[PDB]
């Protein structure tokens, strides 16, 4: 595997933070990038109660990025599996997940970053580049599952990447994935046939991505306060959905709208939404977006 | 000063406020020779021209124009000369130029993986190139390829004195056209292999630096390098004004930085590759 | 996870031998059967070298088990995923793996278990047993890939039965499976279009029965001795297939000549090696048998 | 030496030699009564039948017949009744057995799957009695306890003439395929303890019944290991205890008992198995070596 890291080449600085399956750590890598003697790098591990689906999880989510390169996606750096703990080592964004980043720049903070909330224009911008890395997962043949600002990254320049595939499921022979048995699913963020009948496609993620702009614009409230899951469950297939935060931008909760389409048919495709905000973003989108790129076709 | 001048901008918001008033303090002087209808096909974009009294003279008589610029930091003592990526038609006069300046080194920004650029260096050892308009010879000698930078060594021979002088290209291949690089670290390291490299030295004429136009990324480039410069000339460093020294630079080159997300990546590199440089 | 066991009810007694991915050892386990206050097992664990794909295949095994209920397949009891090292307990087999078990039955084995080598009669019943296992796992939409002695395990009263799924895959969209990247293939047990264009599918299994067949009347000798793996796939590729081996019964001989036509569509499929056999088979086959069951419709 | 006659019996591969002499050797008595053309109907398989000298008679002027021997073991102290599943016609029959011969205990080996060889002959339902009307008898279910390969059931048998209740402990193997041996010796064992933990196979009580579908292949096994392990824990020497003997007089009362090879090899295994601590005449420290 050249994706195979010697162990001693990590040094584990702090923690950054709980993920899906375990605490993520900040590391020092000594050569693991020719050219670069020393490199910042996070680092993924399990927790020791992690159960046998999560650990099959966990693994699978550093199978599936080696093949994967999309400026929008976060990338994979390399593996320490030879003995224990397992490590799946990762490109480090500077801000963090999206949601902590996202709450720690509201007024009430203890941890602000010293910088403001997100206006428009750059609400905008993450947008499309989530939109950009989503496209992209769909052109693979994934469908993700568990779209959220949680498992979403902010580079030093704030650019947002997809950085976790937990969930992730291959749909190249279907074009979806249907879930036979039980286990627990992020309710919060489910498409009404999802929640129903345990259906996922690039139209249920366009149904995340949806809430995703949601958390954006309440800077990582919890969707739906107010009711309990059991609550959101029955509302959502029943066709209700979020309602705008107070100060959301106009232009913004007309994209939520379409997402939470009830007809998975009726919402848009990702490519869509990013063609839709293509004459509104920073002047290197055209240089690094999926959309723009010669494999788009 | 300028870290706390950092956080200040960040907590308001006002980065693109800085630079739009930047934009707006920025010499304005004239390109008449740019402009001049025999070059427009030397010119990569109508929008970006040097400056008639910075520019570089090729020394020949047939036409002496090259989208070039020549930026002298008397405080930093250090020139830098800052130019398009090369045409096809304007390949020759590239060479000419580093050979007439008697430049050392080139650094080139443009994102690998369909180059606003043309191939002016050669691919292998074995296929040196020839530019019969000005009567140069360049031979790739040597070629490391790292993670997201690599390092060649050429050998350029002005054919008519057959006098040769070894050049080192140096290409980061991560950074985005009008965007930033990947992270301060990775460029912080470019810069100091450059500099390591003794291409940036004074016994040597001026490094070129390009991209695409010249003026985004290749200018971030030596804003952070002149800033670390006269940040090592003080006692105290974070006296420097970054907007001052981007504003001087402006006389010699128009447009340099084109995003205030630039702007605010020279400021992390500065404060960062400063508390390194210490 | 209702197939979690706690570790403290699991005691490991000694080593059993060497398994796909790690030592296989025989536990003691106290109150995991119903009914019943101890049971001896056999667990199975990865070795601290296993790279992340073969860490993932040794969970996979584990994960696929669970829906498995065949006389003819190695049972699982149950699962350690909490802390390390993860272990899989499965029901323990009285004379470990086939391959182990037929080389200690040869005249000049140290390790003999006191009892003489199969006759013909008993080669057919291990042929339809195994076969029984295999149409059942290709009924539940999976291909085995790596069918080899080694893989099979042997009972008390002798019945052999499918007991390692480290390379199955799920082909319930297409009936077949094509390997992606590249990767370490049991090439000695594969079918020509296997080696060629790396494609599975139970034709392909078909194939491996074959060699499982000349692994029995050979007792475990070494598939194409003398041979390198690059002579052997050339040669398999180009047409050849292995010698019948000294003193073979002409009625498995006739068996290993259908599994290996150079045709994976001339090959005969499981039910038809078991209905070719039923005549000639134990009192209690069609009791137990997946063949004679009403879920074989 | 029971163990090295089985390492001996293996390592030649006598096994099938040795099952044929016990059939060749074995007793040969009449089965008239069973043969009897009223009696077509209550037999389940044409060649599985009762001997006549003993057969379990129930008691009754109309028809005193049923597929059901008595073996008793006079060295062993322990007497078994082997009888076939029940049939949809012979309900009654089975319980007046058990009411009449005063049995506690019932051992059920048929594989629960499908359908078993055996038709439904107790309640499924603590609410849902059964009552025999032409044997004048009701069974109602106690308790049951399912567990992974067997399940035990109590069950109170009530004798609608003289009002007078028992209860039944019912116990059923349900891993064991027809034909076939038991997942493994350990788990057979641990069943066979159980029955008799439950004290259902007491001199006190009446002979234990055994059945399957046939009641002489898996309910022959059950018997023969149980009778051996008896006969090994109060016997001055285990060792000597020949099972080829105990299985030639248990067919002098049922023929066919154990009905395969594999049935008489997995005899041996468990009796071995469930013997390993039987001292006999060793003392401490040998026993300790």
């Amino acid at each position: 595997d050249e994706w195979e890291v010697s162990r001693e080449k990590i040094t584990l600085l702090r923690e950054l933070g709980q993920g899906s399956f375990g605490m993520v750590y900040e590391g020092n890598a000594r050569d693991i990038i020719k050219g670069e003697a020393e490199t910042r790098v996070a680092v993924k591990t399990v927790n020791e109660s992690a159960s046998l689906r999560e650990r099959i999880e966990f693994l699978n989510e550093a199978s599936v990025m080696k093949g994967f390169t999309c400026h929008h996606v976060v990338r994979l750096l390399g593996v320490v599996s030879k003995g224990q703990p397992t490590l799946v080592v990762m490109e480090l964004m500077a801000h963090g997940d999206l949601k902590s980043y996202l709450r720690s720049l509201r007024p009430e903070a203890e941890n602000n970053p010293g910088r403001p909330p997100p206006t428009l224009q750059e609400m905008i911008q993450m947008a499309a580049e989530i939109a950009d890395g989503m496209a992209y997962l769909n052109a693979k043949k994934f469908v993700h599952r568990d779209l959220a600002a949680r498992n979403c990254m902010v580079a030093h320049d704030f650019t947002v990447k997809i950085g976790d595939f937990g969930m992730t499921r291959d749909i190249y022979e279907t074009d979806y994935y249907r879930k036979g048995g039980k286990g627990l699913l992020p309710v919060r963020w489910m498409a009404p046939e999802s929640l129903k009948d345990g259906v996922f496609t690039t139209s249920s993620d366009m149904w995340s991505f949806g809430v995703v702009l949601w958390e954006i614009t309440s800077l990582a409230e919890q969707p739906y306060q107010g009711l309990s899951n059991e609550q959101v469950l029955k509302f959502v297939m029943d066709g209700g959905y979020l309602d705008q935060p107070d100060n959301c931008p106009e232009r913004v909760t007309d994209l939520m709208r379409m997402c939470w389409q009830f007809n998975p048919n009726m919402r848009p495709t990702f490519l869509e939404i990013v063609n839709l905000l293509k004459d509104d973003l920073h002047p290197s989108f055209p240089e690094v977006s999926f959309f723009h790129s010669e494999e788009n076709k | 000063e300028m870290e706390k001048e950092f956080e200040q901008i960040d907590k308001s918001g006002s980065w693109a406020a800085i630079y739009q008033d930047i934009r707006h303090e920025a010499s304005d002087f004239p390109c008449r020779v740019a402009k001049l209808p025999k070059n427009k096909n030397r010119n990569r974009y109508r929008d970006v021209s040097p400056f008639d009294h910075s520019r570089i003279k090729l020394h020949q008589e047939d036409n002496d124009y090259i989208n070039a610029s020549l930026i002298k930091m008397e405080e930093a003592q250090r020139s830098y000369i800052l130019t398009q990526g090369p045409l096809p038609n304007t390949c020759g006069h590239f060479w000419e130029m580093v050979w007439e300046q008697k430049s050392r080194g080139v650094v080139m920004l443009n994102r690998v993986m369909s180059l606003k650029c043309a191939q002016y260096w050669p691919q292998k050892e074995e296929k040196e190139m020839i530019f019969e308009d000005t009567n140069l010879k360049l031979t790739l000698i040597s070629e490391d390829i790292k993670s997201y930078y690599t390092v060649r060594q050429l050998e350029l021979e002005n054919l008519t004195t057959q006098e040769t002088r070894e050049i080192l290209h140096f290409h980061y291949t991560t950074w985005p056209d009008f965007g930033v690089p990947e992270s301060p670290a990775s460029f912080l390291n470019f810069l100091f292999k450059v500099r390591e490299s003794g291409s940036l030295s004074p016994e040597h004429g001026p490094v070129v630096v390009h991209a695409s136009a010249g003026i985004g990324r290749s200018g971030t480039f030596c804003l952070a390098d002149t800033c670390l410069l006269l940040m090592d000339k003080r006692k105290d460093p974070s006296s420097v004004d970054i907007k001052k020294v981007l504003l001087e630079m402006r006389k010699f080159r128009m447009g340099l930085i084109q995003t205030a997300d630039q702007l605010r990546f020279s400021y992390l590199a500065v404060i960062e590759g400063a508390k390194f440089i210490m």
